[PDB]
RNA sequence: AGGUAAAUAAUCUAAAGGGAAACAGCCCAGAUUAAGAUAUAAAGUUCCUAAUAAAUAAUAAGUGAAAUAAAUAUUAAAAU
RNA sequence: AAUAUUUAAAAUCAAAUAUAUAUAUAUUUGUUAAUAGAUAAUAUACGGAUCUUAAUAAUAAGAAUUAUUUA
RNA sequence: AGAGUAGAUAUUGUAAGCUAUGUUUGCCACCUUCGACUCAACAUUUCCUCUUGGUUGUAAAAGCUAAGAAGGGUU
RNA sequence: AAGCUAAGUUGAUAAUAAAUAAAUAUUGAAUACAUAUUAAAUAUGAAGUUGUUUUAAUAAGAUAAUUAAUCUGAUAAUUUU
């Protein structure tokens, strides 16, 4: 019960008051942010189908983007993780595969082992979809539009020519051997060295990529695809985080 | 110090108090300050107002012949009697407000050129000419009545409020020397320029 | 132009206290000069020191040098001078006909007391 | 002679408290009194080639006094070395993105010692903008003080820790 | 708005002000008249 | 013109040390070798950085605070 | 309190020095500020921090600017 | 000062006055490649795009002049 | 044929919001009047600012297992996403 302590008598009369909201705080970000009012959904990029409408005969490219086992593991919520997300896995794994911790994270999550996992940011509390729910194509509607997040295909070590669009040099006229390279790289004396952000050569692709505003064409369930207008970053077989669009509805 | 000098006559159906808070605000200038503590409430039968006064000022009560008088304690001071004038102006015009209102009347000149009341009477919209729907919602404490489409009246008790709201209407449509057209707040008028077609 | 000689167009506190004590220095050099060949002057006719220095009637130098130094309109004592020709010397190159004596060269050596009277 | 004995007293991390909401002094004159407690010349045990400091916790930020236009005027810099890339904040808004003590931070930073004991004298002092803080216990006191001290107000600092 | 170094008043009507750290003239009758010190 | 040509000092040239942020030429002072108690020069004494406490007025423009930018314009101060 | 050149210690006035003890001659000093005009190119540059103060209110701050000075 | 149907100050501003830049032609003597192609970074003394004041000389349209403005653009 | 590619296909030019510059106002004195303030109070205002959107790098924080014949990585083999 009774321990030794002391008290500063500066400390004991403060006078208390609240530190006022700083803008480089969570709370204060999310608010500001602009983020869907609904999760969305993990899927597996399968390749492209032409899209014939049936009635005014218009053909578009289409991307197949394969639904199979999407599950929301858990949530984030403000008051212990500072925003609202639904964590989202994708997918059925092998125990060999797998690893013990995250084995004993699906099993408390009462899920089973996934191929992926990433989690959607919500705006606010509404927008969380139950742990354990099966989320299927028709959770989006036909005629929507999306966002689609996903890694692009990788490049290799490329050119300033084709990572950049530089013209390079000419093929005539006395061009020595440097035909496709990029010129000059800064200037005299005066800065005496290359400036940061300087266009060079170097490895290109393998990178995310978040293309706005796809339509959503064609839905359906007893296929397990998803139907996206247009391409989608990424080879086959590649990950792709769906959500409905921020800037069209 | 002669416009704050002047008394103030109170009819018996409006009643000034003056009292003190518990926040004072401390507002700080290069080598002066002001300390801000006390209010003024003025009641009458067209409802009530409030002003902050600072704490170097105070008002004199007789309740024979119905007159108050506001005075600070150092009128070396202009910083502080400047202040004294600004108040006593302030109390009076209050004053006004509660025993009779302050009125403004807007005239909309031009062809076509009309307003209405729409949201239950809080929204007035305007018709200077504009592809866009144009106008504003009234606030508390101003009231807004329509005799003619050509003419709109705001009153209340603030008249700070009632005539910045008028000039916040006008701003869509000044008048316009060649031809008269815009919204005039009050009696105030404009010269016109001569035709002269090259 | 090119060169950076960084001194600065006004004085300090500090220098300005320094000069003053500088200017007091010269004064009472003078003043003891004046009273050693006054007491010089005592001995000389018979008196000694108490009384060369209680003497009521001090001898005057008779030498130009001395006798200009202490009249006040050549030589004015610190005391005496103003507060611009204490930091301020006539220049007739510079706007306003003034210069800090601080930017004459050995200015904590060499002494200048006096500038025209209508400069 | 005077050196032979028992030191560990002499070098002693204490911890002090500084409340803006009681202090005078202006934001400089502060952080120089701080910087001065920071690199530990109120100690007579202090020698340049130790690190003698003590902590400061300094709490209630937001009374902090300035004077003049500085909060609306007083400009800070950074610059990464991309030329173009001058960033220049106002006074008023560092306070709004990162909190008043940030200011007395850069203060206290800029009035400390440049030598490789800079930055670990910095972190060893923690400003709070409001009066809630971790280190209530962390304050030097005495039993000769307590009688001052209300019971209930003893029993808050002790019980209702962050 | 004539901003000039040098602010006058020329129309009988013209009257100064204050504002933003610089000096104004307005006139109520002739609007040529108006000027910044700049 | 950090130009050029000569005329008086002084310093660098051939001069370490303190101040001028950094500094051949400016302010002070001339290192035989040490010691470190005392009095100091120029310059300084909120912190970086050794060392300060006051008086009387003015400034509110961060003016200015160790490299004063002009004619002019505005707003303010007293003598009859 | 109103019409109101000039920005002054020459002249006048006021304080002090050297001769003079009932008073005079000579000499020394004391006469405005703020803003605007303002001004480029890797990066803001008083060397940097930073410097103007405020009752309640605690050991305890209130130029670190300019002009005269003291200890 | 003078033009501007009238009025020096919408615009305009002719000899002279006070300053700013260090892009021009020169001056000193500390220090013995012009154009094209490619890629450009920076400034604002803003050509276009946005906000605004003036204009017997802004009825509308198109303009002239000026204040803020370097985000984007500029064969 | 695959792949790469553009002459081809798809999408975007990242809001809504908050303070402002020039500039436009209400009440209002010191200074009877006048004055939007280089007084106290009360409002409008830019492709610019803060932000937002997009991509790097960081991991505060969170779930889980914890000396294991199916605990975590590496060396090794068959390979491209
Ligand atoms: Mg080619
Ligand atoms: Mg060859
Ligand atoms: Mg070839
Ligand atoms: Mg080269
Ligand atoms: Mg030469
Ligand atoms: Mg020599
Ligand atoms: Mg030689
Ligand atoms: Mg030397
Ligand atoms: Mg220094
Ligand atoms: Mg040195
Ligand atoms: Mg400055
Ligand atoms: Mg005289
Ligand atoms: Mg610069
Ligand atoms: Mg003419
Ligand atoms: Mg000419
Ligand atoms: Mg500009
Ligand atoms: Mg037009
Ligand atoms: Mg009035
Ligand atoms: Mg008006
Ligand atoms: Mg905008």
């Amino acid at each position: 019960s009774t321990r030794p302590f002391l008290v500063a008598p500066s400390i004991a009369n403060s006078i208390t008051t609240e530190a006022p909201a700083i803008n480089h705080s969570p709370e204060l970000a999310n608010a500001r942010k602009w983020l869907p009012k609904r999760c969305g959904l993990i899927t597996r990029k399968k390749g492209m189908m032409p899209y014939f409408d049936k009635s005014t005969g218009e053909r578009s490219a289409a991307t197949i983007l394969e639904v199979n086992n999407v599950e929301v593991i858990m949530h984030r919520t403000s008051e212990v993780n500072g925003y609202f997300a639904c964590q989202v896995g994708y997918g059925s794994r092998h125990l060999s595969k797998v690893s013990r911790q995250m084995l004993g994270h699906f099993a408390s999550k009462v899920v089973n082992p996934k191929e992926h996992v990433a989690e959607f940011r919500v705006k606010d509390e509404k927008g969380l979809i139950p742990p354990g729910t099966l989320l299927k194509p028709s959770f989006f509607k036909e005629g929507q539009y999306v966002d689609v997040r996903s890694v692009s295909k990788g490049k290799g070590f490329t050119g300033v020519m084709k990572r950049y669009g530089f013209k390079g040099l000419r093929a005539s006229h006395g061009t020595s051997i440097m035909h496709r390279h990029g010129g000059s790289y800064g200037q005299n004396q005066d800065p005496g060295r290359v400036l940061p952000g300087r266009k060079m050569p170097g490895h290109m692709g393998n990178e995310h990529v978040t293309i706005q505003n796809v339509k959503v064409l064609k839905v359906d369930d007893e296929n397990n695809v998803i139907w996206v207008k247009g391409s989608v970053a990424g080879p086959k077989n590649s990950f792709v985080k769906i959500q409905d669009a921020i800037k069209k509805t | 110090s002669q416009v704050g000098s002047l008394p103030l006559y109170i009819s018996p159906e409006v009643q000034v108090s003056i009292n003190a808070l518990s926040m004072p605000r401390i507002i700080r200038k290069g080598r002066t300050s002001m300390n801000i503590s006390q209010n003024i409430t003025v009641k009458g039968p067209k409802g009530e107002l409030s002003v902050e006064v600072p704490d170097f000022l105070h008002l004199d009560k007789d309740e024979k012949h119905g007159k108050i008088n506001v005075t600070v304690q150092n009128s070396e001071d202009k910083h502080q009697r400047s202040m004294w004038g600004t108040v006593r102006s302030l109390i009076n015009n209050h004053i006004i407000g509660v025993t009779e209102g302050h009125l403004a009347v807007l005239r909309f000149v031009g062809t076509g050129y009309r307003a209405q009341l729409e949201n239950d009477g809080k929204f007035v919209n305007v018709k200077v000419g504009a592809s866009i729907k144009q106008g504003l919602d009234v606030p508390e404490g101003i009231v807004v009545k329509t005799p003619a489409p050509t003419s709109l009246i705001i009153e209340g008790c603030n008249k700070q409020q009632v005539l910045l709201f008028a000039a916040k209407l006008r701003k869509f449509h000044p008048p316009e020397p060649y031809k008269g057209k815009g919204i005039y707040v009050n009696d105030e008028t404009i010269k016109l320029k001569d035709k002269k077609i090259k | 132009g090119g060169l950076l000689w960084k001194i600065p167009w006004r004085m300090s506190t500090h220098q300005k206290t320094r000069q003053r004590e500088r200017l007091r220095n010269v004064d009472q050099v003078i003043k003891q000069l004046t009273l050693g060949l006054h007491v010089q002057r005592c001995q000389d006719k018979g008196l000694t020191y108490q009384e060369a220095m209680e003497s009521k009637k001090k001898y005057k130098p008779r030498s130009k040098s001395l006798r200009l130094l202490n009249k006040p309109s050549v030589f004015p004592k610190e005391n005496q001078m103003s507060s611009k020709d204490k930091y301020w010397t006539f220049d007739k190159k510079a706007v306003g006909y003034r210069k800090g004596i601080h930017k004459v060269p050995k200015w904590t050596k060499i002494s200048i007391r006096k500038a025209p009277k209508f400069f | 002679s005077q050196k032979i004995g028992h030191s560990g007293l002499a070098f002693a991390r204490l911890w002090h408290h500084v409340d803006v909401a009681r202090d005078k002094r202006t934001l400089g004159r502060l952080a120089s009194a701080i910087a001065i407690t920071l690199i530990g010349r109120h100690k007579p045990v202090y020698h340049p080639s130790q690190d003698c400091g003590d902590y400061v916790v300094v709490t209630n930020c937001q009374k902090i006094r300035v004077t003049g236009k500085k909060f609306e005027q007083k400009t800070y810099w950074s610059h990464s070395g991309r030329p173009g890339q001058l960033k220049l904040q106002t006074m008023n808004k560092v306070v709004a993105d990162k909190g008043f003590g940030e200011i007395l931070k850069k203060a206290v930073s800029g009035m400390l010692p440049k030598n490789k004991l800079r930055k670990q004298r910095l972190d060893r002092l923690k400003v709070f903008d409001g009066s809630e803080n971790p280190y209530k216990q962390n304050i030097t006191a005495f039993a000769h003080e307590q009688s001052s001290i209300p019971e209930p107000l003893k029993e808050s600092i002790f019980n209702q820790l962050k | 708005f004539k901003v000039r170094t040098s602010v006058k008043k020329f129309c009988s009507d013209c009257y100064l002000v204050r504002r933003k750290g610089r000096v104004y003239i307005y006139c109520k009758s002739n609007k040529k008249h108006k000027q910044r010190q700049g």
